[PDB]
């Protein structure tokens, strides 16, 4: 079906650039416009620019005049957002949707219908980490009944993004992920799950 | 440039109840459009045009107002229905996005189902030591804990993290965790 | 450049239906109106009405009030006279336009149709020649006669193609529901009978 | 014969004028239409269809502001389409009923090159419409002035 | 409605005179009224748009003129291309009502009908019927009438006739009719004739 596909979440240097692509897929790509909204602490939601396929043309934020330009390639149903030089304030997650303003519609509907799944940005100059996993186990106190409760830690890892499974994803109900937290310039997460006795 | 404002950032209401979310702006526009975004999840239109579901959209969400006062309205509340909504408007350039209004279902009260766990040997190699203890499945969100050592209190390593409220249980979960040397 | 395409011709019987198209292209498809008009036999042209592509608001003549009903098809860029309770009376050509500053700008080929209950015939032929004396003394004229036939059209040839000059072929008059036609060729009285003549006549409809 | 718009703002019998306020697209592509459709905005009825009959025509219609700027265009009307602004003045409408019935006029105009940004700005004059009418009974001939406003703003990709 | 005449169905030419075609309203149109040219073959195009409006791709010999209820057509040099047929056209209101046409000939020198006459083949009378048949071509101008004759006595029933269009190699006209009895009604009499004038 209709699906908008991003990239992964990116760390780069503070005055650095990135691109992100935002790849289209089960429609027309030129048929419709294409947005661009950035996300920062989480709740804040706030308009980059529009962009029209047929011809290129877009429509900034004045806010954004000289951080972002979007460009498009029809030749593989694409768009890009460039962000020229990043700082600590540009981190946010980046998002495209797709919009059915740009010509008339019988039943007003103008609006961004679709959307794709953000990309997050993370500018620091700290250095990657990989994690550290210690497995959680009960202790010898158990008083076990029906079911029983274990769990994962992960410590010490940078940037923020990381993914628990547990038995080969073959669970998906019955499980808590907890979010992150800083720790002396490193993340740490939980997770945790309940399981019939066996 | 049009500034909409959500008052308030946090709501709450019961299963089954009628509740309304309210957007005002600072200048007259023409339209307000509703955006909903679920936990981890990127946001989905929900009203257009001040008054029109969109598609797919189940009928108990209503919009209305005019000028510079609109509100958004869900008739009666499921537990899917726990997430921030957004106000939204184009018909004045740049187009702007609301504060956002988080909504939160009120249910029965439930006791916290507690583990601890002590370090495992894979830390217990390297030195340092972390013990792990989790609080699942509990109402309200609101919850202290504290931790003691061979008789004594610990009033320092302690972190302490929440997760969203579920959308099956309309409960909450924690996790805290206290980081030592050997 | 700017151009309309319309279905082909249609044979049709009495107490029946029909739908014919016009395919726009070249412009903007919404932005103008289509018209419809009939031409008769004894061409005389009358006006049908119009559709706006935009939202099919629709505007009809008086006189094809019940009968006539226009429809567009947005998508694709088509509309359609939709034309029921067919009789005798509505065999014409059907033409679609556009219309700009008041006038039919631009228009189709024209569909023609016939309304007839009859059904194919083959065409008998017979030969014309002088009776017990000649006309003229210089000239002689030979004459073909094709008679009762169904549908139209049928071409005549002499001597297949041979006699290029001097051939006359009237248009073809209904009679008893069912088609006659005649030629005439005009040769040198030296030449005929010394010279044979042959009129050869083909009816695609009917493979003859 | 009087007219009357979708908000219930009146022009009495002889004539008057009235504003307008348009709801429209908000992005228009270049290569693109904006439609401005007043017919479902503007509503005219006649008070004796048993005697007189009234004919109704755009005796002329201009552009403002943006649109003057940054648009061209065409009207369509009865049958056909003409040039906006008009150079003269078009055919006639019948109006003969007691019951409201639209006034079908529709302006389809299309970005002009070095066209971008805020191509129309909220509340500002885009066109003023003149609405004609003549009676077969006697030697009325009023002018119904419509005064065209957009009711947001309007964007243009460069 | 507005009821639209043209003065004259047929209008006699020769290559590079000036031709007018003259159109009448029944009542005052104020200008929209268009002129259309339909060629021999059936194609329709406009010429002329709110009474003197070249449209786009007409050649420049024709013009347009008038105003109230009387307007004008005029092709300055006549050609071969411009042999066809013009229509008037009002779209001052609804319903749009055309004119009734008038159809361009050349002038020719005149000449009288080649007239023939056909007894009935043997194979008609094998199936059972019979049809004499008159021909007459190449006369000029069109107008002729064509009476029938039987035994000394008149006959105006059983009577198809055929006119051709103009030709385009010599501008003359031709003619046929056919008179079509059944067998025995036809072996009934002895003398067939045609005189036409
Ligand atoms: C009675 O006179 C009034 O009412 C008719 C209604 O058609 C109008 O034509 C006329 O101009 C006046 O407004």
């Amino acid at each position: 079906e209709v699906l908008l596909k991003q990239s992964g979440p990116e760390k780069v240097k503070p005055g650095a650039s990135v691109k992100i692509p935002c790849k289209a897929s089960g429609y027309t790509f030129t048929d419709y416009n294409i947005d661009w909204v950035k996300q920062s602490h989480g709740t804040s939601l706030e308009w980059i620019g529009h962009l029209d396929p047929n011809s290129g043309g877009t429509v900034y934020n004045q806010k954004f005049r000289g951080k972002a330009t979007l460009t498009v390639d029809k030749s593989s149903s694409t768009a890009y957002l460039e962000l020229r030089s990043l700082t600590s304030e540009d981190t946010a997650v980046y998002y495209c949707a797709r919009s059915t303003m740009g010509v008339y519609r019988s039943d007003g509907y103008y609006a961004m219908d679709y959307w794709g799944q953000g990309t997050s940005v993370t500018v620091s100059s700290a250095k990657t980490t990989p994690p550290s996993v210690y497995p959680l186990a009960p202790g010898c106190g158990d008083t076990t009944g029906s079911s029983v409760t274990l769990g994962c830690l992960v410590k010490g890892y940078f940037p923020e993004s990381v993914t628990v499974t547990w038995n080969s994803g073959s669970l998906s109900s019955s499980v808590h992920t907890f979010p992150a937290l800083l720790q002396s310039g490193l993340y740490t997460m939980s997770s945790s799950v309940t399981v019939p006795s066996s | 440039q049009i500034v909409l404002t959500q008052s308030p950032a946090i709501m709450s209401a019961s299963l089954g109840e009628e509740i309304t979310l309210t957007c005002s702006a600072s200048s007259s526009i023409s339209y307000m459009h509703w955006y909903q975004q679920k936990s981890g999840t990127s946001p989905k239109i929900l009203i257009y045009s001040t008054s029109n579901q969109a598609s797919g959209v189940p009928s108990r969400f209503s919009g209305s107002g005019s000028g510079t006062f609109y509100s958004l309205t869900i008739s009666s509340v499921e537990a899917e229905d726990a997430a921030d909504y957004y106000c939204h408007q184009w018909s004045s350039y740049p187009w702007t996005f609301g504060g956002g209004t988080k909504l939160e279902i009120k249910r029965a009260d439930a006791a916290p189902t507690v583990s601890i766990f002590p370090p495992s040997s894979e830390q217990l190699t390297s030195g340092g030591a972390s013990v792990v203890c989790f609080l699942n499945n509990f109402y309200p969100k609101d919850i202290n804990v504290k931790w003691k050592i061979d008789g004594s209190e610990r009033q320092n390593g302690v972190l302490n993290s929440w997760t969203d409220q579920d959308s099956k249980d309309s409960t909450y979960s924690m996790s805290s965790t206290l980081t030592l040397t050997k | 450049e700017i151009q309309l395409q319309q279905s082909g011709p249609e044979r049709m019987k009495p107490g029946a239906s029909v739908k014919i198209s016009c395919k726009a292209s070249g412009y903007s498809f919404t932005t103008y109106y289509i018209h419809w008009v009939k031409q008769s036999h004894g061409r005389s042209l009358e006006w049908i009405g119009y559709i706006d592509p935009f939202n099919d608001d629709t505007n009809y003549n008086q006189k094809f009030k019940g009968k006539a009903t226009l429809t567009v098809d947005k998508s694709s860029s088509t509309a359609y006279m939709h034309l029921s309770s067919l009789t005798s009376e509505d065999s014409a050509v059907y033409y679609c336009a556009r219309s700009y500053y008041g006038s039919l700008d631009y228009w189709g080929q024209g569909t023609t149709l016939t309304v007839s209950s009859a059904k194919t015939t083959p065409p008998s032929v017979y030969p014309l020649a002088p009776g017990s004396a000649a006309q003229t003394n210089s000239m002689v004229t030979l004459g073909c006669l094709v008679k009762g036939y169904f549908p139209e059209p049928v071409t005549v040839t002499w001597n297949s193609g041979s006699l290029s000059s001097g051939v006359h072929t009237f248009p073809a008059v209904l009679q008893s529901d069912l088609y006659t036609l005649s030629s005439s060729v005009t040769v040198p009285s030296s030449t005929w009978p010394s010279e044979t003549v042959t009129c050869n006549v083909a009816h695609p409809a009917s493979s003859t | 014969f009087a007219c009357k718009t979708a908000n219930g703002t009146a022009i009495p019998i002889g004539g008057g004028s009235a504003n307008v306020y348009v709801n429209l697209a908000p992005v228009v592509n270049v290569g693109q239409n904006l439609v401005v459709d007043l017919s479902t905005q503007i509503f005219c009825h006649n008070d004796y269809p048993e005697t007189i009959t009234d004919y109704v025509t755009l005796q002329r219609g201009s552009a403002y502001g943006g649109v003057l700027s940054n648009f061209s265009g065409t009207v369509k009307y009865s049958g056909s389409s003409y040039p906006f602004p008009t150079t003269s003045e078009t055919p006639r409408v019948v109006y003969n009923s007691r019951t409201d019935k639209p006034w079908p006029v529709a302006l389809y105009l299309t970005p002009v090159s070095s066209a971008g940004g805020v191509a129309i700005k909220a509340g500002s004059l885009i066109a003023v419409l003149i609405l004609r009418q003549t009676n077969n009974y006697n030697s009325d001939d009023f002018q119904f002035v419509w005064n065209i406003y957009a009711n947001n703003d309007v964007v243009v990709p460069t």
